[PDB]
């Protein structure tokens, strides 16, 4: 009988229960999105990598939910190599940061796809 | 039999319904359709307006195949029948008097179309699909909840126990059970503090969104929007109703609370199998699901698929398209009797539940795709370790699943094989698959 | 099938339910009534209560007459798992989940027995008979 | 004497009330209790309806043991009497009349039988034992009290001053005399305001919940809830009211403001020995006691059972059952006359108060158990060091005595032992147990 | 014992009591009276203020003539003490807790001196009596009530017809009986509203204003409220409470909404035997009365003096005046301890019921003069030709001795003679007189 | 005359203020649980060791009062020993967390005792 420790398993939704991603895993991920014809864009973070209230409480408010984006969605890339690239062109720049792909569906106008593709020290 | 008319063309504006009937021996289908039609809809006051105006009509019979007594009848009901914004009065008017008639057997609505022009007086779902993920920053995987049992008799502060244990494990929602409103053994406001504290300390743990579905159902509407008021009050993200034992006048107040101060609302279909179970006669739950999502609601429980034959599992996304999709083609096959446009009136998300078992996990997300919600009871609350490491083994589950699939793996074909690999790096995941190994492997 | 209580003596402020259950081929009567009396009311938070205070609990059965397939399960509930004044709350209780229970394969609610315990948590109609002529 | 019926077989909802009469010489008992019931409950409008119906009835006389005049009338009222969830309307019904009836000497009224049908109709104590444990996270222990004297001329300020060193000593809350309401020498707002004040910071020092007892007792309703209003504004967690001095209707107002506003209700029980003192004249504690329940309080002032006869004890000991518990069979030992169910209304924590010392600590703890506050005036503020050391020292009494239970000690036996040990590791105790020690030791 | 104090020289503002005590063996008088002012009033607190400003002082004491055990201590109570418009409070500072004191056998408050300063804090009476007259337009003689009954099981409909009944024949006022607030036979609304119909209707027969107490007692004080509310929609000039059982702080909300609607206020008086009965232990009714003058009502049943001894008749009358007048003057004879002046404070007419028939009529006119009600119950409801034939025989009876009586007729002397030649041309009085005509003529 | 420290002092409800439980003072108070049938569980917390108010500040809300829960209340033991082993096993994890013995009385669905186990460093 195991106890799921209470500290230090912070989350980054979809994906985030699995052990890390590989390059290739990544890779495979970024290659879905292509698939199915959504743009990706990449998303950092360094300071709040966790949503948190401090302007408002309201029902569904919440602050940290938005990232910084990384440069622009990448319209019309068709190699999932692009954005692997990105990934590490965003590491070396924050290597303090949380990195994550988000992939756009503008038929829907959704995002239908967000995973964490690196953390920071200690996470 | 003026109400036979199968010259008529429906018009753009009519609600049609297609009712499953059986006739009472002797009297012939254009009859039966035309009585359907007739006291479903319809002296001298009637020489001060136009019959014909108002009447509901008959304009088509079919007879199902295989069985012996039984037509489709399909009815068209003019625009103006209907009061805008009130899914009460579409089911009064339509539902209200026909399954009395003497001449029936027995009679079954299937399906209704709800044309824009009557979809553009409601408001549907306080947030609808898009605007909950966006507000909940969930992206690219179904949605997990847990469910609390015992169903009665648990105290207000170890329901919040038990809410904060099962979420701080990787499940996005806690359930309250569609029964528990206030009772002597838990009052409602207790429960609503408790599992609001639990929430917090849950999301605050993990840094992902937590929501409980906080129960409103209750005796008066003043008291059902006194609760979501309280809600409301503690920030937190949704609220729950059972909209059909409330009703849908209650059920409108509520969705439109909702979208006034932001919660979103869960909807539990407790009752539905009084109406909607019996082959030949009741409502569908096709049709209890359109008005829901005219009624509105963010969620909505419609069963599981688990361990149904196929014919059932496709009657099934048939209503779950009609729920989430903008537009839906008519398809027999599923049992869409009419195409259903919704002019962007906002999609509902499916709440599977019952009997879902981490091995079901491959399956579930193969049937329903990202848009849904999966809820489990027994596979949380009912790990040998506990609700949250049994929270950790349906999470993992899940995403072992999606990250498959997004891989290009087949989760019909491979199912097992993922489950069991996952098993493989998570203790928790064993944990929970070790009499299914036994069976399977 | 700790759910069929023969023994059963239900108390004043009971909730009594008459079911008309139609089973499915094989499963006995006695099975019957307590799987409607069952999840008609309800792991470890089992625990953390008693399952005997809150268990609707089939106390008896009856064959219909003339009937095949057709007995009347007597269901008794406890007041406390009913709301004050909420007939939503009831209704959700009582008949909320049962008629969809697999191994039934009709089910009818015949008849309910309010306690003047529940009753007196109603304020009932606006007037009435008498207050009305 | 249509009002006596022997025969008479009391109904499950009927109020059944046992009266302990002093007839005036001459009259029989029979007659007595006929003519408690006569006008305690009820010409040709007479012909219009039924008496029967209506009329309470003496079902049974019985002779009080050892004394001379005495009887013990029974009587029976039918549930219709009384309007539901109105203790102000069941006291002036059963007490309204009859005590000044000329054929009486005196009449007590020593117990009445509420019946499920009539307790379902009152909402009981804003939150009760149970929830207020949780909501304060305080279990296995009975729970301290201040007591801030003098009982009146204290400033706001100084009165929050004594309410913060009293709690950073281990109190769980402090109390508002019954009489500090508004006043030129302190008025409310300003003592919510410093006592909160007060009661965070003593909060923020020690981890553990505290809580003041605000008097919200008031000369209008308005002005009693606008005071409650405020303590809900500041966010603490409870109030005070005056009950027999304020009276059963406002108190019903606050207790249903509490219940929605999450507060606890402190009830005090002053003006009782008006009424509830005199056996042969009046009104019985368990009466105002099961009255309360119903009304609605979260605590209630009970008494000390330090220094009364085992008869006494138990007496009280009756009333604390009738206070806290589910079911009550009856029993004459302890003063019980009917049986009483409280079909799972929340049960009220007794408040134990007057001359309480630590040496005093084993056998309260024993008397009462756990479900209690014990309240302390000079055993605090009348410790050698001030409140804060005197609040230590009734921290560890009463810790030492929960431990030594816990450990099989025999608290009836071995107080003053537990105590004495206690004094070696406690110089606060120890402070405060140098007179007594000279006595016994 | 600095709390016998008896160099002490009242203030004018002082709140002033005069306790009948009855000390336990032993203790003497002084210690008794230094008890009764201690911890009815009144550590390192104690020197952060001043105890000589806030504490009770005994200044008095006197030995009960007749009596062994009894004394009447006089006790001094600071203005300060005391929130303004509050009798909850007044009562809680002096009677709420040394009824309980160990050391005292029985003790009964027999007179308070409200000082000036403090009257001046409260409203009093919504009107009182002169302004009462004069909204009704009735002057010249008592007024008149009649009771209903049965006391309870009438319909709302009956309620209003045996209302209108009785008033058409000449009564001013029909009273609800204390005990009819809202029950199962008869919900207030329906009452109200039939009493309005039926009030209305013999208003505008007689040509007289014609008023029906509806009872506004309630469980709490929002729905006390909503009551008075429809009563003053219906436009109806009396309400009616049950000051003791709602309590006091209820009664000065209701006393206030009176006054900002304009409608009378009828007080009842039930349990207050409870409290007043005992010679020994309570609080007399005289202080009950003075703090409903304090709290408000424009009239208040005072008990009758029919079969009461001149003793009795006395103390009775002592408190009329108390309840009446201006200013009273200190009055041992008539139980008046302290001269009591009102400052304006408008008076209260005392409403005499219990017993009463039409050949009592020129006593109680005689006693109480014209500022008073006279309330029959059986004299009505019971005459042997009905409601209204009984309520003409009062309204002649009383009418026969206010005559007699300004014709400089001894009511005292004549009673009998005045009655029984009203019967020669009052059919209606004759009816009601012939048992009595037998016995005494 | 001494005074009572306003820092340094911290408190965790029943038994607090009494000096350490001694292994047997502690095995005494597991073994009252059992007499009484109460169901003994272990809860830990390593973060907020003391109640807050961040989220709301209504009456009776008060941030943590939950800790969490270590294993499963322990259901049957009938070996108060079994009890101490567990508070072995959290402390060697959690050398950082406040432990607390908990007890279930699930006849009235209540929590009827309530003790801290061990404290970390410095409390």
């Amino acid at each position: 009988m195991q106890v799921w420790p209470p500290i230090n398993k912070k989350k980054y939704e979809t994906l985030s229960y699995l052990p890390d991603l590989s390059q290739e895993q990544l890779l495979s991920e970024v290659e879905y999105l292509l698939k199915n014809g959504w743009v990706p864009c990449l998303e950092f973070e360094t300071e709040h990598g966790f949503v948190y209230r401090e302007n408002n409480k309201s029902p569904g408010y919440y602050d940290g939910r938005y990232w910084t984006m990384w440069k622009l969605p990448m319209f019309g890339c068709t190699d999932a190599t692009q954005v692997l690239a990105e990934v590490e062109e965003a590491k070396k720049a924050y290597p303090q940061a949380w990195i994550r792909i988000i992939g756009f569906d503008n038929v829907r106008q959704v995002q239908c796809i967000s995973f964490i593709a690196y953390k920071p020290e200690g996470y | 039999l003026t109400y036979y008319t199968p010259e008529y063309q429906t018009k753009d504006t009519d609600i049609l319904a297609a009712f499953r009937v059986t006739p009472q021996p002797g009297v012939p289908p254009e009859e039966a359709g035309a009585a359907v039609a007739a006291e479903s809809s319809t002296v001298w006051t009637d020489g001060l307006t136009s019959l014909d105006r108002y009447k509901g009509r008959c304009y088509r019979i079919e007879r199902v195949v295989g069985e012996k007594d039984q037509y489709i009848a399909y009815v068209a009901y003019p625009l103006d029948l209907f009061e805008e914004g009130s899914v009460t009065n579409m089911f009064t008017s339509i539902v209200g008097n026909v399954f009395g008639f003497k001449a029936l057997r027995a009679l079954r609505l299937e399906d209704l179309r709800i044309p824009p022009a009557y979809v553009k007086t409601f408001q549907g779902p306080p947030h609808g699909i898009q605007v909950e993920r966006d507000k909940l920053n969930k992206y690219g995987r179904p949605l997990l909840g847990c469910t609390i049992k015992p169903k009665l008799g648990l105290s207000a502060k170890n329901y919040g126990r038990a809410v904060y244990e099962c979420l701080r494990g990787g499940l996005d929602f806690t359930k309250d059970d569609e029964n528990v409103n206030s009772q002597p053994f838990m009052r409602w406001r207790d429960r609503f503090l408790f599992c609001a504290e639990a929430l917090y300390k849950a999301q605050a743990e993990t840094g992902e969104i937590k929501g409980h579905y906080l129960n409103a159902t209750a005796g008066t509407c003043e008291e059902m929007i006194k609760r979501a008021v309280f809600a409301r009050e503690l920030g937190v993200p949704i609220v729950m109703h059972d909209y059909l034992t409330g009703g849908f006048t209650a059920n409108t107040s509520l969705a439109h609370y909702c979208r006034d101060n932001g919660l979103l609302l869960h909807i539990h279909r407790a009752m539905h199998a009084v109406i909607d179970r019996q082959k030949n006669h009741g409502i569908h739950f096709r049709v209890l699901a359109k008005a829901l999502r005219m009624s509105g609601g963010d969620h909505i429980h419609s069963g599981t698929v688990v361990g149904k034959l196929e014919g059932e599992r496709d009657i099934t996304l048939g209503f779950v398209d009609l729920l989430r999709d903008d537009f839906v083609e008519q398809d027999r096959s599923r049992g869409i009797y009419f195409t259903q446009d919704w002019v962007s009136l906002p999609g509902v998300l499916p709440v599977a539940s019952g009997g879902i078992h981490v091995w079901h996990m491959p399956a579930l997300t193969e049937i329903f795709g990202d848009d849904s919600v999966l809820q489990f009871g027994g596979m949380t609350l009912g790990h040998p370790w506990g609700n949250a490491p049994g929270a950790v083994a349906n999470r993992v589950a899940l995403e072992a699943c999606v990250k498959a699939r997004n891989e290009g793996r087949d989760l019909a074909q491979e199912g097992n094989e993922i489950i069991r690999e996952a098993c493989k790096w998570s203790p928790e995941l064993a944990a929970a698959c070790e009499v299914w190994k036994e069976i399977v492997f």
